């Protein structure tokens, strides 16, 4: 894997 | 919002179970006929790829049909690979095929791939 | 073939499209009932996102459903922000969501969704 | 984009 887009 | 995480293998995770729900014939609802050969799929996705199926299957007749024919001059094997890369981003180019395949890609209208095509074509002389 | 060139961009590619499918409602084929909402959607997409609709939408009868309606018990907020991710890859995981999104991710079997709900939940404590 | 995989 989750990450900030 | 602009407050949301992404988990960033989703699209590939997606793309990969809707190719295996076509290799198990799951929910497939439209034959492609090329010639003498027939290639069944998920309208939905050959629409999210190319546009000449968005074309069909946005128009309120064709939308309804089981079965497309293509054009007679479009090869099966041209149409294979590019129907491969549609569920997979995988493009299967050779030396042997550019020619049909890049063919195959202008008349189902994916530009992409006719662009790299056209890259390899041109290195090539 | 171990020859193949791929498209990075092509799996997300094809879920904005499947997205924007699904706004324009053009061949959604199925309408999920929580509670008092509705929502419509793609069978294929939901397929390839959630264990709960594999099962369901593999079952010889359940297949032929238009319309799915799920347990009262889910939140249709909860719900409305899971299809939206499967649809998108981005989830919008907020303190006064959270619980609803991991009930309802728990029920949909989307183990990814459940572990960052519970990593969320956990560094809060 | 185009990469080899
Ligand atoms: C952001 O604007 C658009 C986005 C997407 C589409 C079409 C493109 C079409 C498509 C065409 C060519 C290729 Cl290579 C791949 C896909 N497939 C699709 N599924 C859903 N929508 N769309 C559009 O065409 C109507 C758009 O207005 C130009
Ligand atoms: C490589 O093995 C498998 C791959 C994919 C599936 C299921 C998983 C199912 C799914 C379950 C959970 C989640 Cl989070 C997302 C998707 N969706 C799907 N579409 C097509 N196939 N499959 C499988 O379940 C039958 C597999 O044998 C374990």
């Amino acid at each position: 894997a989750w990450v900030i887009p | 919002a602009d407050s949301c995480i992404q988990f960033t293998r989703h699209a590939s995770d997606v793309l990969l179970n809707l190719n295996r729900l076509r290799s198990r014939d799951i929910l497939t609802d439209v034959v492609i006929v090329v010639s003498r050969e027939q290639f069944r799929a998920h309208k939905t996705v050959l629409m999210a790829c190319s546009g000449l199926f968005y074309s069909i299957f946005t128009d309120q007749l064709k939308c309804n049909l089981s079965v497309i024919n293509l054009d007679p001059e479009i090869n099966p094997e041209g149409f294979c690979i590019l129907l491969d890369f549609m569920y997979t981003s995988r493009l299967n180019l050779r030396e042997g095929n550019i020619m049909a395949v890049m063919a195959t890609a202008m008349y189902l209208q994916m530009e992409h791939v006719v662009d790299t095509c056209r890259k390899f074509i041109k290195a090539s002389e």
